[PDB]
């Protein structure tokens, strides 16, 4: 009677919603990219609220323009508007290379032609600064479908193409691409390690290590993405693509394999053991370079952490997970690797047609011994009202926004995925590979832990295990 | 004089948003434009309208489904963002709703999308009669009648009732239209919709607080002593019902006359209820502001003996932070009317010198009382932007700067200290007890290791690292 | 000298009070007059009106700058009734010129509020 089940949030509202919309994704794509400003393409709620989000998680300012639509645009179309925010950007960020310009529901719905300001903007910016080159990316980002996650795809791909487009192919480069998605910065730092260890080169797209920036004597700002124009137009020359999320940069890869002739291998994100050896099995088979003893040392330390908590603490215990679906599904093969029960999968969007392909829910399907139930187009309601309900849980997993479903349902909590900003210095710590799985085993067992003194659940014995 | 910021040379219309106060000027010839379209490209501060109705003013409710008809983005970005909490559980910081508009309700209409949605709301939480439904871009594009969609459900159910709000984004130049869109429909449809047992004989109105970390409760301690009913607050700490019954009170004292005078103006013509502007930060202006109070009903005794015992309590503290914050230079970037609420009272208070100052959607009645109240050789800004930011820190040199959380950790970069001008540090920050709050966090943002330490390059052979000394009031 | 203690009492009104900033002409002008009608009767040991709503909170506005003046001020206990009247004349005078006449403030007029 052992059965992972898909179902759709069965209300038509939402209530306490998982994800932010495409505009907010493609605004997190461009802030990795050096010498970058977004501009996003409609009314100013939709630049400022995503930029808070972005302080909120990282603790950091990003710099993301908007083109202000107000009234009059509304009847009469918004391109002077765009038009404008361009030359205005261009005029006073002297450095600035990549603009995105992202609509958002308004533009999309009134329908201006993001292509044809482009034009106009071009010929002015080659005009007005003739040794200068500035990248405009058409992103197409209307909020009443998909997610940031989908809009987070859509700017990476768009971004691609234009500086693609415009460089073409050269020469080899003997590296990786790797599209890692949307990942913190200690997943970056730990990912840069990996491929050092490993003898391969690689550009990381976004390297976003800098968003945790150093407060210097001399007064600089480095808060920025490290990948570069030239980075983005080396992908043409790459030996392969690594993508690591389906959701989050897979399709941009796919586009240099059809476009490039770069081959893309899509793997499971690197949540737990399994996954990050098949991610590092797939490198070796790209590059022909061996695994190294030091990856081999990791692994094995995080295995003994783990080992000192899977059948002492966690075993039986059910949990919940939310989150980008690439988390969701990876971090719910890393709990039954630690023997977690993750009996609840929470997807926030519409791409259920998609999730039902996944082949990671038919390696659930094959694997788990409890009943699974997947919900897709889910809200966070759907976690707070299955609790309600009666449904028992030990843990949950996922993003801050659910924080008061745990704080009153009284469940410990670990935060994963974005936006974690009610605790302090997650950004820095991996998740993914052999560390972040340690890292995240030792937050559920020290989240259980505190738990149990607060609870006086049987507190006396974290003594001798 | 006007100022043309160097940053500003290709958007030069921005030299008549910047006044410099200087000797002996006619400050009615050097009034900045405010309330005036944004320049696209500026990274400009402002929000929408949509922000000022649902974010600001309806969402301090405790008892209100907030109904977002749009796509989720407008309400993920509404959620997990303010500090106004509630004597109820913070139902209000905990719940956002939307009728998570696809793309065949841009094509087909969203009216049926947004009815089932508000029926589901009630069915889920069957304690909660009362919702705000609030449109949004795309909503306000395509014409749904989001007041029609409510009539009809409070037909078919006659427990609820049903407040809309037309608060496109677009519509204005900046949340202050969320503001006038929210205030006047709410006047014009649901005051004296209902009426409350009186159970004093002096009764008040609080319009234009928001209960940011608690300063409404702290100040209906005030009221609770003084023997004043506040029939309604608006909207701290407040209830749908509560504001129903606004029409009763005597008396209408308002602080944020920003975004909640036009409620106060409409009371006053309608029903005849006198408005008392007054200043719910500063010390010195709590006392004066309960002294109006109590000479309008006719209470100075009471007024004095809370005054007496309110200065015995706190202002040892206050002068203990004004020793060691005078003469330091502040900047205040928010949405406005603090400028004016606390230019004057830290400038008494605390001693501390306002250098700088912008206001993200302000009106001219704003710049006005600013200016009025502000020092000469400070900066006065309308809808200012990154790039002048930096500009203005470089012309002035903020010891401390009030802005919000993401400003804050910009300037941290230039090691200038921070406290949230909007959400506080550790707040409640009004009343007696709040004036002193906020020159503890000044205190402690100003004079702070943190700050010192990383002023040295330990490369430096010539540099040691120091140790400062501190202090507690 | 009388345009002295008229530049103190502007200068006064002007940093602390907020009544002559209120959202149209017709609001300012109304308490313009209210208010400085109460601070003279104040000054010069009138009984203030305190009959209807409106008239109880000019005096409460009133009697906030009428204390400040006679604390602030020392001529404002010497001169005598005469000359306070007059002061208060040209201070409403004052207050009409920079609050209403010469105001750039492009909302005063609107009808609606
Ligand atoms: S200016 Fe304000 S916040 Fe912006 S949309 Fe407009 S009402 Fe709303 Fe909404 S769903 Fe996302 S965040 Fe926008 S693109 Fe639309
Ligand atoms: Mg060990
Ligand atoms: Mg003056």
């Amino acid at each position: 009677p052992a059965e992972v089940k898909l179902s759709p949030r069965d209300r038509e509202g939402i209530i306490n919603p998982m994800y932010d919309c495409q505009p907010a994704g493609a605004q997190y794509a461009g802030i990795g990219i050096k010498d970058c400003i977004p501009l996003v393409h409609g009314g100013q709620g939709c630049t400022m609220f995503v930029r808070l989000l972005f302080a909120q998680h990282f603790k950091e300012n990003f710099d993301v323009a908007s083109t202000s639509l107000h009234e009059e645009s509304a009847v009469f179309g918004g391109a002077k508007r765009v038009e404008e925010g361009v030359l205005v950007l261009a005029r006073r960020y002297p450095n600035l290379r990549v603009i995105p310009i992202i609509t958002t529901c308004s533009t999309e719905v009134i329908g201006d032609d993001i292509e044809g300001s482009i034009r106009v903007c071009n010929r002015a910016l080659e005009a007005e600064f003739p040794d200068r080159k500035i990248y405009l990316a058409p992103v197409h980002t209307p909020s009443f479908k998909g997610s940031h996650v989908t809009g987070y795809a859509e700017c990476v791909k768009s971004v691609f193409k234009t500086i693609t487009d415009a460089h073409g192919k050269g020469q080899p480069s003997g590296k990786l691409n790797v599209f890692p998605g949307w990942v913190n910065p200690g997943d970056v730092v730990l990912l840069k390690r990996y491929f050092k260890e490993m003898d391969v080169e690689a550009n990381i797209y976004m390297d976003t290590e800098d968003f945790d920036s150093p407060m210097l004597p001399n007064k600089s700002i480095e808060t920025h993405g490290r990948t570069t124009v030239e980075d983005i137009a080396d992908s043409a020359n790459a030996l392969a693509t690594l993508s690591l999320a389906r959701y989050e940069g897979n399709t941009t890869g796919e586009l240099l394999q059809k476009t490039f002739a770069v081959p893309n291998a899509l793997v499971n994100t690197p949540y737990g053991i399994k996954n990050t050896d098949d991610m590092l099995r797939k490198i070796a088979e790209v590059t022909g370079k061996e695994i190294p003893e030091s990856l081999v040392r990791e692994r094995g330390i995080a295995l003994d952490a783990l080992a000192d908590l899977a059948h002492m603490f966690f075993a039986n215990k059910k949990v919940a997970i939310f989150g980008h679906p690439d988390l969701v599904l990876g971090l719910a093969q890393f709990c039954m690797e630690v023997e977690l029960e993750p009996v609840l999968l929470l997807i926030g969007d519409d791409q259920g047609n998609k999730y039902k392909k996944d082949p990671r829910i038919e390696e659930l399907k094959n694997t788990a011994h409890f009943d699974i139930e997947i919900v897709h187009n889910a809200d966070l309601w759907e976690l707070e009202k299955r609790i309600n309900a009666g449904l028992q849980l030990d843990l949950i997993m996922g993003h801050s926004k659910g924080r008061y479903v745990a704080i009153e349902a009284n469940i410990p909590m670990v935060r994963v995925g974005f936006p974690t900003f009610d605790r302090a210095g997650l950004y820095r710590k991996p998740s993914i590979g052999y560390q972040g799985a340690m890292e995240l085993g030792e937050m559920i067992a020290n989240a259980m832990f505190a738990h149990m003194e607060y609870t006086r659940n049987k507190e006396w014995i974290l003594n001798t295990w | 004089p006007m100022v043309l910021l160097e940053c500003d040379k290709d958007i030069p219309e921005r030299q008549k948003h910047i006044y410099l106060k200087a000797p002996n000027e006619d400050t009615r010839e050097f009034l900045p434009i405010a309330n005036a379209a944004t320049i696209p490209g500026t990274l400009s501060e402002r929000g929408c309208a949509f922000c000022g109705a649902k974010l600001v003013i309806g969402g301090v409710l405790k008892d209100t489904i907030q109904m977002i008809h749009g796509p989720l983005g407008c309400a993920y970005d509404t959620w997990h963002t303010k500090r106004y909490p509630t004597d109820n559980g913070h139902f209000n910081m905990k719940y956002v709703w939307s009728t998570d508009m696809k793309e065949s309700h841009v094509v087909f209409g969203g009216e049926k999308r947004l009815e089932k949605s508000m029926h589901e709301a009630f069915d889920e939480m069957p304690d909660i009669k009362r919702m705000i439904v609030y449109t949004t871009c795309p909503t306000a594009l395509i014409g749904d009648d989001i007041k029609a969609v409510a009539k009809k459900v409070m037909k078919d159910r006659p427990d609820v009732d049903v407040f809309t709000v037309e608060c496109p984004g677009f519509s204005g130049v900046s949340q202050s239209k969320g503001h006038h869109v929210l205030n006047i429909g709410w006047i014009n449809e649901k005051v004296e919709t209902m009426e409350k047992e009186i159970t004093s004989e002096y009764t008040m109105n609080f319009i234009g607080d928001f209960n940011i970390q608690g300063d409404t409760q702290l100040l209906q301690t005030y009221w609770d002593r003084l023997g004043i009913q506040v029939v309604a607050h608006f909207t701290g700490n407040g209830t749908y019902d509560d504001l129903r019954c606004m029409h009763q009170a005597q008396l209408n004292v308002v602080n944020c006359a920003r975004s909640s005078g036009y409620i106060a103006n409409e009371l006053k013509k309608r029903y005849g209820i006198p408005r008392l502007d007054i200043d719910s930060w500063g010390f010195n202006y709590m006392a004066e502001g309960i002294r109006k109070i109590c000479a309008f009903f006719g209470i100075e005794e009471k007024g004095e003996e809370l005054i007496a015992e309110e200065y015995a309590k706190w202002k040892p503290k206050l002068d203990w932070y004004k020793e060691r914050l005078q003469g330091k230079k502040m900047a205040i970037w928010t949405g406005g009317p603090r400028l004016w609420h606390w230019t004057k009272s830290v400038e008494d208070d605390l001693g501390v010198q306002v250098v700088a100052m912008s206001s993200k959607f302000g009106h001219e009645e704003d710049f006005e009382k600013v200016i009025a109240r502000g020092k000469e050789g400070t900066y006065y800004i309308d809808d200012g932007n990154e790039l002048e930011f930096f500009e203005i820190i470089d012309l002035v040199k903020p010891d401390v700067i009030f802005t919000g959380p993401r400003v804050g950790e910009l300037v941290k970069k230039l090691h200038i200290p921070y406290v949230n001008g909007h959400g506080y540090h550790n707040g409640p920050y009004m009343g007696f007890e709040g004036f002193v709050n906020l020159a503890r966090d000044m205190y402690n943002a100003v004079h702070n290791p943190l700050r010192h330490l990383a002023a040295v390059d330990i490369r430096d052979k010539s540099q040691t690292t120091p140790v400062i000394v501190r202090g507690a009031a | 000298m009388s345009q002295s203690h008229l530049d103190d009492l502007f200068a006064y009104v002007e940093e602390r009070c907020l009544w002559q900033f209120f959202s149209r002409t017709w609001d300012r002008e109304e308490n313009i007059e209210g208010v400085l009608n109460q601070v003279g009767r104040l000054l010069t040991g009138q009984e203030p009106l305190r009959g209807t709503p409106q008239e109880r909170l000019f005096y409460a506005d009133a009697l906030a700058m009428a204390n400040d003046v006679r604390e602030r001020f020392p001529w404002a206990s010497q001169v005598n009734k005469e000359e306070i009247e007059f002061l208060l004349d040209g201070l409403k005078s004052r207050l009409v010129d920079v609050t209403i006449t010469r105001s750039t403030n492009r909302e005063l007029n609107h009808h609606l509020y």
